[PDB]
RNA sequence: UAAGGUGAUAUGAACCGUUAUAACCGGCGAUUUCCGAAUGGGGAAACCCAGUGUGUUUCGACACACUAUCAUUAACUGAAUCCAUAGGUUAAUGAGGCGAACCGGGGGAACUGAAACAUCUAAGUACCCCGAGGAAAAGAAAUCAACCGAGAUUCCCCCAG
RNA sequence: AGGGUGACAGCCCCGUACACAAAAAUGCACAUGCUGUGAGCUCGAUGAGUAGGGCGGGACACGUGGUAUCCUGUCUGAAUA
RNA sequence: UUUUGUAUAAUGGGUCAGCGACUUAUAUUCUGUAGCAAGGUUAACCGAAUAGGGGAGCCGAAGGGAAACCGAGUCUUAACUGGGCGUUAAGUUGCAGGGUAUAGACCCGAAACCCGGUGAUCUAGCCAUGGGCAGGUUGAAGGUUGGGUAACACUAACUGGAGGACCGAACCGACUAAUGUUGAAAAAUUAGCGGAUGACUUGUGGCUGGGGGUGAAAGGCCAAUCAAACCGGGAGAUAGCU
RNA sequence: GUUUAUUAAAAACACAGCACUGUGCAAACACGAAAGUGGACGUAUACGGUGUGACGCCUGCCCGGUGCCGGAAGGUUAAUU
RNA sequence: UGAGCCUUGAUGGAAGUGUGGACGCCAGUCUGCAUGGCUUUAAUGUUUGAUGUUCUAACGUUGACCCGUAAUCCGGGUUGCGGACAGUGUCUGGUGGGUAGUUUGACUGGGGCGGUCU
RNA sequence: GCUUGACUGCGAGCGUGACGGCGCGAGCAGGUGCGAAAGCAGGUCAUAGUGAUCCGGUGGUUCUGAAUGGAAGGGCCAUC
């Protein structure tokens, strides 16, 4: 699934609306890239599927802390 | 992404000062191949204090 | 609890009982084939065939137990690559399928109405999917009020078509 | 009350009013044993990729309207008694 | 019944029996009737449960003005000699009823649109694996051998056995006619007819699914259904029409 | 040879041949929210699409329109800022 | 290489041997070149973009090899190629009968065509 | 020739329309013009020269102003 695996993000429904104002069924889905970090606290090499923000908060929070929650969580990883 | 340095690194390089670089940079070279870490705030008094 | 019983169509046969183990009613046990989540593998549901264990003064082959998958945990094993992870084995626990409505969530119509029809309506309805309980959900103010005050959520009648 | 009994039964039958009943197993209250769990006081602490914003949508009776408020797919991004 | 008009040769009914179409909830106004009356009445709820309480609220006794506001007046305009709307007439709550609104709103009736499922045991195309084609003709390339050339070319006999080749059964098909048309048969029978070693034909199994398949293409075919299958559901879709 | 199973077997469809055109391979293209799969375990003497339709002699004039291919200059022009 | 500010440009030991520029309607025989008691013209530091080169270290790999593993999936590992391009997300202009919902009047000596509509 | 009565607020009472509405109107209030004056003038000899509501623009306006003062928006008047 196109799932952010750090923030949890998928897809969402919304509509489209033309200047006609004709609602017409979409998605909005999440931008997803599946990157390889580099954790060190392992000596190995992480392949997330990620959102940017998603990057963005692995940024912030450290990785370490990120695969904290996840495995806290569930998720293989 | 700001973070302080470890090694020395070209147009920034200082043994442990504040630079801000970009944030693809950091979290591809930088810190992967040691040599920095973010301003977590927690770190800016590991390498503040020299 | 009892003087009558051996369910029914449904007679009869052969019987069982009458002062407490006939039968009848209730509680807890027992046994509980095969199929079905079906779980040893397979399969045209109720069948086909295995591994490892047991088992026979007739210790052959057949009969019986266990052997699914995934998750958490533990033990032992253990690649590229030394460490290490991956992988592999086993052990204990748990899940799986089912079910009337009520409930929460992921998705989500068109007829139709507008006297046509696109915005709008039907309607977050119908339907599909995931999940839970005995109820669910919601809930202890980053709420209202109007300078006076009120004090979570929920339901009801007003406010008010 | 009601049902039944060879036509319509308070007194024929089963009941009904009324009064009692559990060896077992259980639903529910309290009470305890066991298991796990923490209560109490002192000094602390006070929820950031969040609030807010730009773009797109969606929720709020409210159709972007002068449109507050809520949610967020997208790019951003504070203060902190 | 429908109509300007129907014995009508316009509609409907073979007959009988049975069922079969203006309802219900809540709003709202009017009429009737009843209680109380410048007042009438409670809702949820409590409940000693049709009582009793509960007056939160609703309607009315004040209107005029968009409104601030003013008030038996008010609005209008700088202002009315005026003009508009008001002042003079009882209200309100039950109960029965005539309308209206929202609802399927008198009953039966579409062709259709959307949603979820069920169908390649018919048929279309493909896939894999098995089978069938009595009998009779024609005589390709090639070869051999003689003639023939400097040698080839050529030529004749013979051998050879090609082909969506030829005739014709099985087998596959369907051009004509008659019969049949409440059939023997929801497409056949009879006599003729086309192909019949092929782009042939055939058994078993498999795969493709509905705005989708498949289609040597006809809109053909996808279970006697096809310009959008069948079944269930939204559903009592809507029906200014009969 | 194919076709309207069930009123149309034909002059309709197919056809070998011909031409234009796309396509350098993770091909074009098609099924598919995707993974993937067919194209093809093929590679421009291949594959898709379109039209024509054995074979013979042939296939003239028009690029204004519409489409397609090419066009680094200028005018108009989106989110953004 | 596009653009502000700090600036490398000037804002309200005298006199000698003294020789290129200056937008200067239409060329100042003056200064050094060795020497004598907080700006139009551009460029150095930038914060910030445009383009081009090269890099690898994100990202791609439907090249090769290695292990999981007797496995054309997948994963990991090493390497080769590619490379901030591609591809994807959000936003956005174009195209868009490929698909979809609909519209496409009434009168009328039948309807259409014509004509008409205040 | 001189002018701005093609004026502003109103309107007894009539006409004509299913309605929306349209039309005729003396007179009153204010202010203006022509005339010596009585008087005439609320467009043009008259009867076509037109377009409802909605949405919104411009000006004016103490009318409103979602805690309060404001402001936005709304209303009323004129007009597009
Ligand atoms: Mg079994
Ligand atoms: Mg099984
Ligand atoms: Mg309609
Ligand atoms: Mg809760
Ligand atoms: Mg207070
Ligand atoms: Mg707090
Ligand atoms: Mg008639
Ligand atoms: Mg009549
Ligand atoms: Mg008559
Ligand atoms: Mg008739
Ligand atoms: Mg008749
Ligand atoms: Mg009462
Ligand atoms: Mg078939
Ligand atoms: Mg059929
Ligand atoms: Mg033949
Ligand atoms: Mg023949
Ligand atoms: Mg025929
Ligand atoms: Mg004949
Ligand atoms: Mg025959
Ligand atoms: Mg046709
Ligand atoms: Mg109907
Ligand atoms: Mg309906
Ligand atoms: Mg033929
Ligand atoms: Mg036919
Ligand atoms: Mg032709
Ligand atoms: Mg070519
Ligand atoms: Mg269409
Ligand atoms: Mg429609
Ligand atoms: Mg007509």
């Amino acid at each position: 699934s196109r799932v952010c695996q750090v923030t949890g993000k998928r897809p969402v429904t919304g509509n489209n609306r033309s200047h006609a104002l004709n609602a017409t069924k979409r998605r909005f889905l999440p931008n997803l890239h599946s990157h390889r970090f580099w954790v060190e606290s392992e000596k190995r090499f992480v392949t997330l599927r990620v959102s940017a923000k998603g990057m963005r908060v692995i940024d912030k929070k450290g990785i370490d802390t990120v695969l904290a929650e996840l495995r806290a969580r569930g998720e293989k990883y | 992404m700001q973070v302080i340095l470890l090694d020395k690194v070209a147009n920034l390089g200082s043994l442990g000062d504040q630079v801000n670089v970009k944030a693809g940079y950091a979290r591809n070279f930088l810190v992967p191949q040691g040599k920095a870490v973010p301003a977590t705030k927690k770190n800016i008094e590991f390498f503040e204090a020299r």
